[PDB]
RNA sequence: CCGCGGCGGUGCGCCGCGACCGGCUCCGGGACGGCUGGGAAGGCCCGGCGGGGAAGGUGGCUCGGCCGAGUGUUACAGCCCCCCCGGCAGCAGCACUCGCCGAAUCCCGGGGCCGAGGGAGCGAGACCCGUCGCCGCGCUCUCCCCCCUCCCGGCGCGCCGG
RNA sequence: CCCCGGAGCCCCGCGGACGCUACGCCGCGACGAGUAGGAGGGCCGCUGCGGUGAGCCUUGAAGCCUAGGGCGCGGGCCCGGG
RNA sequence: GGAGCCUCGGUUGGCCUCGGAUAGCCGGUCCCCCGCGGGGUCCGGUGCGGAGUGCCCUUCGUCCUGGGAAACGGGGCGCGGC
């Protein structure tokens, strides 16, 4: 008997069965993190704008 | 040099009306009462405590007439701040509407 | 660790229900001054709703039976037991901490007695709505001590406010004496108002 | 022996790929074109008539028992105390204070100093004031005030560590058997060494503290909960 | 009608219920999905061969 | 006998810890899609064009010290409101939380509780043992360089050489 | 480009459990209300006969008693003391 | 003062105005009436209550010496009267 570990909980388990995954999940951390400094060069922008 | 544990009534067993549960106390906490002032109290130590006839060993200590369940809370009961314990043994119902010492200290402070 | 609720003003059944519960987790509770209870609805409905109550007896022997105590006192100790499990050897138990009074006597007049707003008559009653005082409803329903409760209120309230007086004077004193003493106080008082007090 | 070619992301996840990492290392340019009886194994030995003898080196056992548990299964992840990650709550920073709550030193106060490798806490309330030694506490049984000496620099012993804060007595045999045998030896003696120790870290922390106002005086108190306050409520 | 409840889920409401409780029916036995060689062995005669797939 | 060396199973009794996995239950973060390619709003104001409550107004009366308050009438804009034409970057389902629906258009981190349930080594001169699948990587058998600097070595806490 | 009485082994076709009472042992799944009623298995139980325990027994059988110790889901059973 | 069974709970205190709620609380009376107080008017303060139970009181290591601020306070189950 084999323990179904969850996939969407356990990342490895997750690639065995779809390997794509560490793509997608390399980016949307990639992806966000480029956004999240775009808003802080536009958070920087607007307190210039206002100084 | 004075008390270290945060007072705490044992209510009762959980409960549905007329099928009791033993195993899964009901304590009300002195002084919370909000299913919001009690994250605090989870995953916290706690003690029936009393003493009996027949004395007992005491770590750090001489033998003595006082005795106790420990215990842990586990979650938190419905909106008025009460909390769920989880106790080594079952506590004795002798102890409804008696204190049961809530330590402080498996802290996450 | 004693409740002391000061029965007056409040609601005959909605007191009663906090103090069952508190009761129940092992809090000795001392109410007082019931006869200043008021319950809710006119009072000759209640007058009416009490002469039910004594209507109710075992016909064969009326001496076993429901034992309609006519004391404003006992009167809401019934129904606060009303709202206990009182058969149970714990329901029992808890009875034997509640603790009542026909007005307020001598362990309890000198004493800080609480009040419980939820209920407090002017919260919970809208204020163009009936209520009966239990006093008087006691009183119409077979209560004799009456006047003697009044007469020794009286003479309890008099002694108070000698009490309050003398108090009132203490606090004129330290008044005064904070503003005498203020400049060799300055650098305590000056923290307890910059951590939250005296202002 | 480089480091890594790339760094983490998250656990698990590489920053780069594996076409961004071939690059990188350079898989292209790496490229490696490559294409008993009667001699005895591991004995050998000396000795006079008849010759040279052959030993064995781990003889085969000389008794077997009737029966006995067959292996496990290999489980993967699970890894002794020794190699395990190390914690800490962030409110616990080197010379923050804090309430000692569950030993002898029960409701003491105390400046902590820094994280042991087992994961304890080396702790000491300044033997001076609070008579609180140089010790270790669990990060569990300790609530981490908001009070914070600037410790930053002081030179922390490198020598005091997890080995040497460790209880010591008691080996097997003996007389054993009788009114005797280590009921006696009795008492912990506190051993010079510790006590220089603890002078040299004293010095050093007790200025600090004696430049805040009231401090030594806090350190000195116990803490303890009273009537009308709540450990929910309040903060530290 | 009155005993299900029924709609036209979403794409994550494929995945969530198909990685955590999906099972194939493999020699009539209720099996976890722990390996794409089980979707594989059983639909591979129709280009399914992952968990990916199925889901598709 | 001392080695608590290596392995195997164990603990007299009471306890505590730790990290890993399964399952839950919550928390805190952030990044996005869509819509009336969201509605309102905010901010700068300019030019016009009307309409209404009702105004720095006036008026009858009242109440207080020409001024303040309270009613009343016709009603422009010198309190606003409303529509109509024309135009700006500050928006952004907005921590000014006014009103959705969502996530291959979505991920990170933290806490509480319950649980561990199984055992692919029974060879005589050579392991009492790993490991399957997956992740990658990470390293190396390819060279370079740069930094910081822990151990050690050298030179003047600073600088240079695992 | 050689032979396992020796490749040293995650696979070994040269020989094969610690395992294999094959009425044995092992692994996966799913499932489990029940009168009347049916069927299965009882190393449940009582009395007697053929076999069989180089069985037990005056150094104490049977039976009886038992706030002693255990096993069994259970029917029941094993122990200790009298 | 010494031991020694048993029964248990507990694990800082709060020593008090009356009451009102479409209202209250406190001052001070310059002034007036009543028995240092009570009642009155007038004025001044607070009033999502700080003269607040969202509160108040009380401290929780022991000792040493050798400075300051604060200082005649505390005790001897100290002892007699009202
Ligand atoms: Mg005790
Ligand atoms: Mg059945």
């Amino acid at each position: 008997r084999v323990l179904k570990k969850n996939p969407l909980k356990n990342l490895r388990i997750m690639l065995k069965l779809n390997p794509y995954a560490k793509t997608m999940r390399r980016n949307t951390i990639l992806r966000q993190a480029r956004n999240h400094k775009l808003r802080v060069e536009r958070a920087a922008a607007a307190l210039a704008a206002k100084s | 040099s004075g008390r270290l544990w945060c007072k705490a009534i044992f209510a009762g067993y959980k409960r549905g009306l007329r099928n009791q549960r033993e195993h899964t106390a009901l304590l009300k906490i002195e002084g919370v009462y909000a299913r919001d002032e009690t994250e605090f109290y989870l995953g916290k130590r706690c003690a029936y405590v009393y003493k009996a006839k027949n004395n007992t060993v005491t770590p750090g200590g001489k033998p003595n007439k006082t005795r106790v369940i420990w215990g842990k809370v586990t979650r938190a009961h419905g909106n008025s701040g009460m909390v769920r314990a989880k106790f080594r043994s079952n506590l004795p119902a002798k102890a409804i509407g008696h204190r049961i010492r809530v330590m402080l200290y498996p802290s996450r402070i | 660790q004693v409740l002391v609720l000061d029965g007056r003003g409040h609601l005959l059944g909605r007191l009663a229900a906090i103090v069952a519960k508190q009761v129940l987790l092992g809090r000795k509770v001392v109410v007082v001054r019931c006869e200043g209870i008021n319950i809710s609805g006119n009072f000759y409905r209640n007058k009416l709703k009490y002469l039910a109550f004594l209507r109710k007896r075992m016909n064969t022997n009326p001496s076993r039976g429901p034992y309609h105590f006519r004391a404003p006192s006992r009167i809401f100790w019934r129904t606060v037991r009303g709202m206990l499990p009182h058969k149970t050897k714990r329901g029992q138990a808890a009875l034997d901490r509640l603790k009542v009074f026909d007005g307020i006597p001598p362990p309890y007049d000198k004493k800080k007695r609480m009040v419980v707003p939820a209920a407090l008559k002017v919260v919970r009653l809208k204020p163009t709505r009936k209520f009966a005082y239990l006093g008087r409803l006691a009183h119409e329903v077979g209560w004799k001590y009456q006047a003697v409760t009044a007469t020794l209120e009286e003479k309890r309230k008099e002694k108070a406010k000698i009490h309050y007086r003398k108090k009132k004077q203490l606090m004129r004193l330290r008044k005064q004496a904070e503003k005498n003493v203020e400049k060799k106080i300055d650098r305590f008082t000056e923290v307890l108002k910059t951590h939250g007090f005296l202002v | 022996p480089h480091c890594s070619r790339n760094p983490v992301l998250v656990r698990g996840i590489g920053r780069y790929s594996r076409s961004a990492m071939y690059s990188r290392k350079a898989l292209y340019k790496r490229k490696y074109a490559a294409p008993v009886l009667a001699t005895v194994t591991k004995p050998v030995g000396g000795d006079k008539n008849g010759g040279t003898r052959v030993v064995k080196l781990r003889k085969m056992p000389r008794y077997y028992p009737t029966e006995d548990v067959p292996r496990k299964l290999l489980s993967h992840g699970r890894k002794p105390f020794s190699q395990h990650v190390r914690k800490l709550r962030a409110s616990i920073t080197p010379g923050t204070i804090l309430i000692i709550l569950t030993g002898r030193h029960r409701g003491k106060r105390v400046v902590f100093l820094k994280q042991l490798s087992s994961g304890l806490l080396l702790v000491t309330g300044p033997l001076s004031l609070n008579r609180v030694p140089l010790r270790r506490t669990h990060q569990k049984f300790v609530i981490a005030t908001s009070t914070k000496i600037d410790i930053s620099g002081v030179k922390i012993p490198k020598h005091l560590t997890d080995a040497y804060f460790k209880k010591k007595q008691l080996r097997k045999p003996r007389h054993q058997e009788g009114e005797i045998f280590d009921t006696e030896k009795e008492k912990y003696e506190i051993t010079e060494q510790r006590k220089v120790d603890q002078k040299a870290v004293d010095s050093q922390i007790l200025p600090k503290i004696k430049a805040v106002p009231q401090l030594q005086g806090y350190l000195r108190s116990v803490f303890a909960l009273t009537n009308g306050v709540y450990p929910h409520k309040l903060v530290f | 009608e009155p005993y299900i409840a029924w709609g036209y889920p979403n794409l994550k409401s494929v995945n969530e219920l198909i990685y955590k409780r999906g099972y194939g029916k493999i020699n009539k036995k209720r099996i976890a999905l722990t390996d794409n060689a089980l979707i594989a062995r059983s639909l591979g005669k129709y280009g399914i061969i992952c968990m990916e797939d199925l889901i598709h």
